[PDB]
Protein backbone atom coordinates (compact mmCIF):
# COMPACT_ATOMS: atom_id res chain seq x y z
CA UNK A 1 0.00 0.00 0.00
CA UNK A 2 3.21 2.08 0.28
CA UNK A 3 3.17 2.16 -3.63
CA UNK A 4 -0.03 3.16 -3.73
CA UNK A 5 -0.21 6.47 -1.37
CA UNK A 6 3.34 7.28 -2.94
CA UNK A 7 1.46 7.24 -6.69
CA UNK A 8 -1.16 10.03 -5.09
CA UNK A 9 0.92 12.49 -4.26
CA UNK A 10 3.12 12.13 -7.74
CA UNK A 11 0.29 12.37 -9.73
CA UNK A 12 -1.65 15.65 -6.96
CA UNK A 13 1.96 17.53 -8.00
CA UNK A 14 3.02 17.02 -11.46
CA UNK A 15 -0.37 18.19 -12.46
CA UNK A 16 -1.73 21.01 -10.15
CA UNK A 17 1.47 22.12 -9.07
CA UNK A 18 4.13 22.55 -10.29
CA UNK A 19 6.11 19.79 -12.92
CA UNK A 20 10.00 20.83 -12.55
CA UNK A 21 12.92 20.37 -14.98
CA UNK A 22 15.70 18.01 -15.55
CA UNK A 23 15.51 16.94 -18.81
CA UNK A 24 13.63 13.53 -19.75
CA UNK A 25 11.13 15.92 -17.95
CA UNK A 26 12.48 19.04 -20.25
CA UNK A 27 9.07 19.12 -21.85
CA UNK A 28 7.01 18.02 -19.16
CA UNK A 29 8.49 21.07 -17.42
CA UNK A 30 6.89 23.01 -19.72
CA UNK A 31 3.77 21.29 -19.33
CA UNK A 32 3.37 23.16 -15.92
CA UNK A 33 4.21 26.23 -17.49
CA UNK A 34 1.24 26.79 -18.80
CA UNK A 35 -0.31 24.60 -15.51
CA UNK A 36 -3.59 22.63 -14.59
CA UNK A 37 -4.14 25.81 -12.79
CA UNK A 38 -6.54 26.69 -15.59
CA UNK A 39 -8.44 23.41 -14.42
CA UNK A 40 -7.65 23.92 -10.71
CA UNK A 41 -9.22 27.76 -11.23
CA UNK A 42 -13.28 27.32 -11.63
CA UNK A 43 -13.86 26.04 -7.81
CA UNK A 44 -13.54 29.19 -5.96
CA UNK A 45 -15.19 32.17 -7.84
CA UNK A 46 -12.79 33.81 -10.38
CA UNK A 47 -10.77 35.95 -7.55
CA UNK A 48 -8.13 33.93 -6.93
CA UNK A 49 -6.46 34.63 -10.16
CA UNK A 50 -2.81 35.46 -9.01
CA UNK A 51 -1.64 31.57 -9.40
CA UNK A 52 0.20 32.30 -12.63
CA UNK A 53 3.52 31.95 -10.94
CA UNK A 54 2.73 32.09 -7.49
CA UNK A 55 0.09 29.31 -7.91
CA UNK A 56 -2.77 29.63 -5.31
CA UNK A 57 -4.66 26.82 -6.29
CA UNK A 58 -2.26 24.28 -6.23
CA UNK A 59 -1.11 24.73 -2.47
CA UNK A 60 -4.80 25.99 -1.25
CA UNK A 61 -6.71 22.55 -2.22
CA UNK A 62 -3.33 20.70 0.55
CA UNK A 63 -4.43 23.37 3.43
CA UNK A 64 -8.48 23.55 2.48
CA UNK A 65 -7.92 18.98 2.94
CA UNK A 66 -6.04 19.55 6.64
CA UNK A 67 -8.73 21.85 7.51
CA UNK A 68 -11.65 19.38 6.90
CA UNK A 69 -9.84 16.74 8.56
CA UNK A 70 -8.89 18.19 11.84
CA UNK A 71 -12.82 19.49 11.50
CA UNK A 72 -14.02 15.32 12.27
CA UNK A 73 -11.65 14.76 15.39
CA UNK A 74 -13.36 18.33 17.15
CA UNK A 75 -16.68 16.78 16.06
CA UNK A 76 -17.12 14.39 18.97
CA UNK A 77 -16.23 17.09 21.77
CA UNK A 78 -18.15 20.43 20.24
CA UNK A 79 -21.76 18.25 19.60
CA UNK A 80 -24.27 21.18 20.53
CA UNK A 81 -26.61 20.14 18.07
CA UNK A 82 -30.70 19.70 19.51
CA UNK A 83 -33.39 17.23 18.10
CA UNK A 84 -33.69 19.16 14.59
CA UNK A 85 -31.56 21.28 12.31
CA UNK A 86 -30.15 24.27 12.12
CA UNK A 87 -31.55 27.21 10.34
CA UNK B 1 -4.24 21.23 29.23
CA UNK B 2 -1.99 21.61 31.95
CA UNK B 3 -1.26 18.38 30.38
CA UNK B 4 0.93 15.11 32.16
CA UNK B 5 3.47 12.89 32.12
CA UNK B 6 5.59 14.14 28.94
CA UNK B 7 6.25 10.32 27.58
CA UNK B 8 4.40 11.67 23.97
CA UNK B 9 5.59 13.59 21.93
CA UNK B 10 9.22 14.22 22.49
CA UNK B 11 10.31 10.82 20.57
CA UNK B 12 8.66 11.96 18.09
CA UNK B 13 10.65 15.14 17.43
CA UNK B 14 13.86 13.73 16.40
CA UNK B 15 12.12 11.66 13.72
CA UNK B 16 11.39 14.63 12.03
CA UNK B 17 15.04 15.85 12.16
CA UNK B 18 15.98 12.75 10.09
CA UNK B 19 13.74 14.38 7.84
CA UNK B 20 14.58 17.97 7.85
CA UNK B 21 17.90 17.20 7.37
CA UNK B 22 17.32 15.42 4.32
CA UNK B 23 15.22 17.70 2.44
CA UNK B 24 17.10 21.33 3.13
CA UNK B 25 20.27 19.05 2.45
CA UNK B 26 19.98 19.48 -1.39
CA UNK B 27 19.49 22.82 -1.91
CA UNK B 28 21.84 25.29 -3.95
CA UNK B 29 23.81 28.77 -3.49
CA UNK B 30 24.12 31.24 -5.75
CA UNK B 31 27.51 31.95 -4.94
CA UNK B 32 29.53 29.12 -5.22
CA UNK B 33 28.62 29.46 -9.15
CA UNK B 34 30.59 32.57 -8.95
CA UNK B 35 33.44 30.51 -7.75
CA UNK B 36 34.05 28.37 -10.86
CA UNK B 37 34.77 30.53 -13.39
CA UNK B 38 37.31 31.84 -11.51
CA UNK B 39 39.62 28.58 -11.55
CA UNK B 40 39.06 28.17 -15.17
CA UNK B 41 40.54 31.49 -16.20
CA UNK B 42 44.06 30.79 -14.40
CA UNK B 43 44.19 27.29 -15.81
CA UNK B 44 44.19 28.46 -19.44
CA UNK B 45 46.54 31.81 -18.80
CA UNK B 46 48.92 29.00 -16.79
CA UNK B 47 48.09 26.84 -20.03
CA UNK B 48 48.87 29.75 -22.24
CA UNK B 49 52.02 30.14 -19.70
CA UNK B 50 52.80 26.62 -20.42
CA UNK B 51 52.75 27.80 -23.92
CA UNK B 52 54.71 30.68 -24.00
CA UNK B 53 57.37 28.88 -21.93
CA UNK B 54 56.91 26.37 -24.74
CA UNK B 55 57.89 29.07 -27.05
CA UNK B 56 60.42 31.06 -24.17
CA UNK C 1 59.98 22.70 -33.79
CA UNK C 2 58.68 21.20 -29.98
CA UNK C 3 56.33 23.96 -29.81
CA UNK C 4 55.45 22.70 -33.55
CA UNK C 5 55.59 19.17 -31.76
CA UNK C 6 53.65 19.81 -28.54
CA UNK C 7 51.31 22.90 -28.66
CA UNK C 8 49.66 21.30 -32.05
CA UNK C 9 47.94 18.20 -29.71
CA UNK C 10 47.29 21.49 -27.12
CA UNK C 11 45.72 22.89 -30.11
CA UNK C 12 43.22 20.22 -31.00
CA UNK C 13 42.50 19.50 -27.23
CA UNK C 14 41.32 23.16 -26.87
CA UNK C 15 39.72 22.56 -30.52
CA UNK C 16 37.59 19.37 -28.94
CA UNK C 17 36.69 21.29 -25.70
CA UNK C 18 35.02 23.94 -27.79
CA UNK C 19 33.23 21.09 -28.84
CA UNK C 20 32.09 19.75 -25.82
CA UNK C 21 30.89 23.31 -24.56
CA UNK C 22 28.63 23.97 -27.46
CA UNK C 23 27.22 20.40 -26.09
CA UNK C 24 26.73 21.20 -22.33
CA UNK C 25 24.13 24.59 -22.36
CA UNK C 26 21.61 22.75 -24.32
CA UNK C 27 18.04 23.51 -22.65
CA UNK C 28 17.71 26.14 -20.00
CA UNK C 29 16.18 23.97 -17.75
CA UNK C 30 18.41 21.14 -18.85
CA UNK C 31 20.21 19.04 -16.00
CA UNK C 32 21.34 19.61 -12.60
CA UNK C 33 24.85 17.39 -13.01
CA UNK C 34 25.68 18.48 -16.57
CA UNK C 35 25.73 22.07 -15.19
CA UNK C 36 28.18 20.38 -12.34
CA UNK C 37 31.41 20.23 -14.96
CA UNK C 38 31.93 23.86 -15.43
CA UNK C 39 30.65 25.15 -12.32
CA UNK C 40 32.53 23.46 -9.51
CA UNK C 41 32.10 21.90 -6.54
CA UNK C 42 34.38 20.41 -3.66
CA UNK C 43 34.65 18.29 -0.74
CA UNK C 44 33.07 19.59 3.18
CA UNK C 45 33.55 22.82 4.41
CA UNK C 46 35.23 24.39 0.91
CA UNK C 47 32.55 27.42 0.46
CA UNK C 48 32.86 29.88 3.42
CA UNK C 49 30.85 32.37 2.44
CA UNK D 1 18.23 2.40 4.41
CA UNK D 2 19.18 5.46 2.82
CA UNK D 3 17.91 7.98 5.64
CA UNK D 4 21.25 7.35 6.98
CA UNK D 5 24.16 7.80 4.36
CA UNK D 6 23.38 10.98 2.87
CA UNK D 7 23.51 12.73 6.84
CA UNK D 8 26.13 10.39 8.22
CA UNK D 9 29.12 12.57 7.72
CA UNK D 10 27.19 15.29 10.05
CA UNK D 11 26.18 13.03 12.94
CA UNK D 12 29.88 12.09 13.87
CA UNK D 13 30.64 15.20 13.27
CA UNK D 14 28.11 17.01 15.77
CA UNK D 15 26.73 14.37 17.74
CA UNK D 16 29.67 13.88 19.47
CA UNK D 17 27.76 16.62 21.90
CA UNK D 18 24.52 17.23 20.33
CA UNK D 19 23.55 13.45 21.27
CA UNK D 20 23.69 14.07 25.03
CA UNK D 21 19.28 13.21 25.26
CA UNK D 22 20.03 11.12 28.23
CA UNK D 23 20.58 14.55 30.28
CA UNK D 24 17.22 14.76 29.05
CA UNK D 25 16.62 11.24 29.51
CA UNK D 26 17.20 11.89 33.12
CA UNK D 27 15.21 14.71 33.90
CA UNK D 28 12.58 13.27 31.31
CA UNK D 29 12.81 10.08 33.43
CA UNK D 30 12.77 11.70 36.92
CA UNK D 31 9.71 13.58 36.25
CA UNK D 32 7.99 10.41 35.21
CA UNK D 33 8.37 9.98 39.26
CA UNK D 34 6.74 12.71 40.58
CA UNK D 35 3.59 11.99 38.98
CA UNK D 36 3.03 8.58 39.92
CA UNK D 37 3.45 9.33 42.88
CA UNK D 38 1.08 12.08 43.64
CA UNK D 39 -1.91 10.11 42.04
CA UNK D 40 -0.63 6.97 44.37
CA UNK D 41 -1.19 9.48 47.43
CA UNK D 42 -4.34 10.60 45.60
Amino acid sequence: ASVVPLKDRRLLEVKLGELPSWILMRDFTPSGIAGAFQRGYYRYYNKYVNVKKGSVAGLSMVLAAYVVFNYCRSYKELKHERLRKYH
Amino acid sequence: DTSTWFITITSMIMTLFILFQLKISNYSYPASPESIELKTQKHSTPWEMKWTKIYL
Amino acid sequence: AEFLSLSKARIEAYEKELEKMKNIIPFDQMTIEDLNEVFPETKLDKKKY
Amino acid sequence: QFQFTGIKKYFNSYTLTGRMNCVLATYGGIALLVLYFKLRSK
